[PDB]
């Protein structure tokens, strides 16, 4: 039990972590790349995604 | 076509813009008939 809670919130921090990887329909996940590729306008509506 | 929001060119970008929320509208006819290189723009 106590060795499966502490695997439960490794398992959701981990997850959580890696959502930061996924595009999400993004041109980028590294929020970086579409904060200086394209210009705030254009790119307002990928980082809204 | 330079004058709207989310634009680019030597217009939009060194002369005159628009806010990327502007509310309201542009309205345009040829002046031909009217206008001589008497208008000028920003280039620098």
């Amino acid at each position: 039990k106590l060795q499966d809670v502490v695997n439960q919130n490794a398992q959701a921090l981990n997850t959580l972590v890696k959502q930061l990887s996924s595009n999400f329909g993004a041109i980028s996940s590294v929020l970086n790349d579409i904060l200086s590729r394209l210009d705030p306008p254009e790119a307002e509506v990928q980082i809204d995604r | 076509r330079q004058i709207a929001p989310g634009q680019t060119g030597k217009i939009a970008d060194y002369n005159y813009k628009l806010p990327d929320d502007f509310t309201g509208c542009v309205i345009a006819w040829n002046s031909n008939n009217l206008d001589n290189y008497n208008y000028l723009y920003r280039l620098f």
